[PDB]
């Protein structure tokens, strides 16, 4: 009888005073962020291989 | 608490070290009777199915 709870909603929409408003799921939404280390290691790079790379 | 009529005397070892002998009158008079409240809760947990 013990059966789980399982479904992940993408978007959300929820009756704030009438005119209900959609906002996306924060936790679900994927996100990429630039690596700074490697960003600050392209210029000062001494080789063409490395720099280009 | 309640003002119970007590006495200081051994009674056939039933008060050996730290045991108390309670008469049946106290039980009959519903003295020291306690009430407890239990709470149960359930949710629905809407699933995919």
């Amino acid at each position: 009888t013990s059966e789980p709870e399982y479904v992940i909603p993408d978007v959300l929409v929820r009756k704030v005073s009438g005119r209900w408003t959609v906002e996306l799921n924060a936790d679900s939404i994927p996100r990429l962020k630039i690596n700074q280390q490697y960003a600050a290691m392209g210029n000062s790079a001494r080789n063409d291989a490395d720099g280009q790379f | 608490g309640q003002n119970m009529r007590v006495a200081f005397m051994p009674w056939n070892g039933y008060n050996f070290e730290d045991s108390i002998l309670v008469s049946e009158r106290v039980v009959q008079e519903d003295r020291f009777t306690t009430i407890h409240i239990q709470e149960l809760a359930c949710v629905s947990r809407d699933t995919k199915l």
